[PDB]
């Protein structure tokens, strides 16, 4: 039980880490295709710096 | 990291193509002998695109 609880916490941590990964950490699940399919740029990336 | 490398290569290629296309506009309609225009053709090699 302790191992499974720790594993759930772990999985949440890696999911959170991944969500910030690429191309610039955002809702990249579909934001990617939604972004390159149209000649636009992510606002968060625009304000990246 | 590999995905990021690929994306940055693609972005740089697009930017350079845009810049070269912009520069190309100034050489339109240059009359030299039978020559009437000059272009810098930029392309992505298939052997590297794949």
């Amino acid at each position: 039980v302790e191992r499974d609880e720790v594993a759930a916490q772990k999985r949440e941590l890696e999911k959170q880490i991944e969500r910030l990964s690429q191309p610039s950490g955002a809702e990249d699940s579909r934001m990617i295709a939604l972004a390159e399919r149209f000649g636009g740029v992510l606002l968060s990336e625009i304000y990246d710096d | 990291s590999s995905k990021s490398v690929a994306n940055i290569i693609r972005k740089t290629i697009q930017r350079e193509q845009n810049r070269i296309r912009m520069l190309n506009q100034g050489l339109q309609a240059v009359s030299f002998g039978q020559v009437r225009g000059v272009r810098l053709n930029v392309n992505v090699r298939e052997s590297h695109a794949i």
